[PDB]
């Protein structure tokens, strides 16, 4: 059963990295979307 | 990082959390 | 081994909050993005 | 204590899910920022 | 998909999400 | 909500769930 934890602990290990490259993206289009923003205001 | 990177590093995490979750559904069906 | 749970559960508590937020940003941009579709076609 | 595992594993199968619809939406948004941004080139 | 529609997935899995975890950590205090 | 602070409770969460999966990856290496 100590076999089992360490495949619970794997699959948090997974979706840890998925989560990083969620934040990334997520950052990536709010830097996105004010630089428009910004351009459409400056015109 | 490239959005094309991106969309291949998370289908490969993906896919392996899958296979992880079938080890440890199956891993308890072999007693419960 | 229950201390291992305990320490399991804890690191899931992690990610549901982390989840959390990043719906909220998705939901932010999502809105944002909108309102600049919506303004180009009413001009 | 084999309960609370089966418990631990339908946490982490609830966030997996969360995870996916959260892809999901990262990619509808980026679609959309680059046709913004496609759209105000063009003109 | 619509996004009213994944407003609607998003809330119900994450109520079951927090109804998991308050499960698990009452199982807990049952022992320790 | 503002987004420098969903900056700052992001990192803090990350931090902390990267230190808990240090804590659980210890404990199973001080068996097997």
């Amino acid at each position: 059963i100590v076999q089992q934890q360490n495949n619970l602990l794997r699959a948090i290990e997974a979706q840890q990295h998925l989560l990083q490259l969620t934040v990334w993206g997520i950052k990536q289009l709010q830097a996105r979307i004010l630089a428009v923003e910004r351009y459409l205001k400056d015109q | 990082m490239t959005w094309e990177e991106w969309d291949k590093k998370i289908e490969e995490l993906i896919k392996k959390s899958e296979e992880l979750i079938k080890k440890i559904e199956e891993q308890i069906k072999k007693q419960e």
